[PDB]
């Protein structure tokens, strides 16, 4: 069956471009989805006879990729994110021992599923220091029972597997944003077998395509707590006006076919609020656009000033606040987008200090980066550490290795620099 | 004191003067001087030069803090010289 | 004609690669609504001569899109200005919110970014314009350093520029080099001539200045 294994490895091997062209598939589907018309049901193809029938497959074709992609994700980030969580929880026990001590309830939420996972043998599935549990008994075990902490801790293929880890693992799979994303996507894909028009929503995937749209959504959502006040205030105001409108001003709300015939003005408290909520919350041209006036009558000055209050407190304040609420934010996170390159090219991403001091030599601070600090070099140094045996470790790398063991990471520069320190 | 005594006729010469700092190949900054041709100076004054300089400065300060200030500068000079090589033709 | 208008075109698209999303984000919006509209809400799209005579509501997918693509993409007064309602009927609670999804999402969230994608952008290169004049009048264009240190003598940094560095002098210096024969080159100029030959251009100040260096 190993051809299928390596074929999935091809699948991951080309994971992005499939995603991209798939989205181009759905985009094309959706362009061409611009044709069906009921007679009841019927589809208006133009020229070629094969477009709708290709879709009989294309849906599924697209859907195939969905199915495809999901499995690939299982081969992709999944073991990575599992590795990530693994390192997380593990280092947490390494220094904090929260399950020994600062345990979660449904509060400190992440840990609620994570309680059970430690019990399993196979907790350290992929941390490549997969012996940590015994260090944990080594440290936190003396405070308690050395074996009480161990009480906490320490085809053929079907029966092997190991059990309790698994449900937590699929739960971590649930934790992912991307996996809900592709899952919602695929569920929609199977909806395409049910109906190709509900199948259109895949285009939403463009929201992740690419960063710019993700910029947009991020523009919206980082601060919806701010949205609360606005929609709230809007609702507020709308009550505020509407109630008096149900009081002092019912008689202006007609939208009768001009001539005196009975109509759907006001009529209910709800209905009037939703009248303004359909209209006045939009307005643009205002409530005064469709209120029945002049009028020309009693309390006219007050309805007019009413209109004015509506036109300032709403038309102007609310909407705009929302608008700035968004825009300032787009410029915010965008400014953070340029700010990356700016900080990379100014303050050193490592030693800090600032480019300024290393620009003293011409073109110099890039040399202070890639040719000195670089940054990836740290990590390449780490793999270099990991591959070497401890016997052959040079003493510097060895204490540094220990510092890896202890994770203070203090030996990364305060910001002093060698040639800066000397000359 | 001696300069002021000799300062009596130097003013005629400042137009003609060209002066600049240079950080020479010995870790000091010389304040050398040099003459500037007037016929060349005249050509500098009006066409797509002063404006080109408004342009060029915009061409640099738009990305000027990079140490190509020295380098981007190069071509402009060589270019305007070519411009005077053209200006001479008319 | 002139820069003042050239600014404007520059505004349009120095940062127009951001713009890619916008009409696409809007297409999204519109592909979105319209299909549900072609499903749950066809019956509200009439623009018949009021009285019951046959009309050009929806009628085709393209058309209902282009309708909103003509109208809804403009909106202003929104689709709810020209959708046939109340209605007053089934799925009314949703259509209104459908009108609202059409509204907060579009009327505000779409269009504004689309505006502000440009407006800062106008204010970007424009801000650089004074910033040009500011940087010439702050940091030295030549030695850098900043005006600040040369403002210590009154009115003095123009002397550090227009009379010292001048900047423009450098160029005359080259022709001064070129016109001269190599025989008569002074030895200070000559390496500098050589440095021209080699083009490191490092003999321009690190930013240390002569009278700054000493006194
Ligand atoms: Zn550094
Ligand atoms: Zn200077």
């Amino acid at each position: 069956e190993v051809q299928r294994v390596k074929f999935l490895n091809y699948l991951s091997r080309n994971f992005y471009t499939l995603r991209f062209l798939a989205l181009f598939l759905a985009f094309a589907i959706n362009f061409i989805l611009l044709f069906y018309k009921v007679s009841v049901y019927y589809f208006l193809e133009e020229s070629t006879g094969y477009m709708e029938p290709a879709l009989w497959c294309l849906s599924l074709l697209h859907t195939l990729v969905a199915f495809l992609c999901i499995i690939g994700y299982n081969c992709l980030k999944v073991p990575l994110v599992i590795f990530k969580r693994e390192k997380e929880l593990a280092r947490k026990l390494e220094f904090d021992g929260l399950y020994i001590t600062e345990q979660p309830g449904d509060d400190d939420v992440k840990g609620q599923w994570d309680r059970l996972v430690l019990n399993t043998p196979s907790f350290p599935s992929n941390y490549w220091d997969k012996f940590v549990k015994r260090k944990v008994l080594d440290k936190h075990g003396d405070i308690f029972g050395r074996e009480r902490i161990a009480e906490l801790l320490g085809l053929t293929w079907l029966m092997s597997i190991d059990v309790k880890y698994q449900i937590w693992k699929f739960g971590v799979i649930f934790t992912d944003n991307s996996f809900l994303y592709l899952g919602w996507y695929m569920v929609m894909s199977l909806l395409g077998h049910y109906n190709n028009f509900f199948f259109a929503a895949h285009l939403l995937d463009i929201a992740m395509g690419v960063k710019t749209l993700r910029t947009i959504l991020s523009s919206v959502t980082h601060n919806g707590k701010q949205l609360v006040m606005t929609v709230g205030l809007l609702a507020v105001v709308v009550y505020l006006y509407t109630v008096v409108a149900f009081n002092f001003f019912r008689k202006f709300y007609n939208k009768s076919e001009d001539e005196d015939e009975p109509d759907m003005k006001c009529d209910d408290m709800m209905t009037c609020y939703l009248f303004h909520m359909y209209v006045g919350v939009r307005a643009g041209g205002g409530i005064g656009d469709e209120i029945e006036d002049p009028a020309g009558d009693e309390y006219e000055l007050y309805r007019v000033v009413f209109d004015i209050t509506f036109f300032f407190f709403v038309i102007v304040i609310l909407l705009a606040i929302i608008q700035g609420l968004i825009i300032d934010a787009f410029g915010e996170l965008r400014d953070q987008q340029e700010q990356v390159k700016e900080d990379m090219e100014t303050k050193c991403f490592i030693c800090g200090i600032g480019s300024d001091y290393f620009d003293t030599t011409p073109h110099g601070f890039e040399t202070h980066t890639l040719e000195e600090h670089n940054l990836a070099n740290y990590m390449f140094f780490l793999m270099y550490l990991i591959n070497k045996d401890e016997t052959e470790h040079t003493g510097q790398e060895s204490y540094v290795w220990k510092m890896y063991q202890e994770r203070c990471w203090d030996f990364f520069p305060a910001g002093d620099c060698f040639r800066k320190q000397y000359e | 004191n001696f300069l002021e005594l000799a300062e009596s006729i130097l003013e005629y010469f400042r137009p003609y003067l060209g002066r600049i700092e240079i950080m020479g190949a010995s870790r000091r900054i010389e304040r050398i001087y040099f003459e500037i041709s007037e016929t060349n100076r005249a050509q500098w004054e009006m066409p797509q030069v002063k404006e080109s300089k408004r342009q060029f400065i915009f061409d640099v300060v738009n990305e000027g803090g990079e140490a190509e200030k020295m380098e981007l500068f190069v071509s402009f000079c060589e270019d305007t010289i070519f411009e005077m090589q053209i200006a001479a033709q008319i």
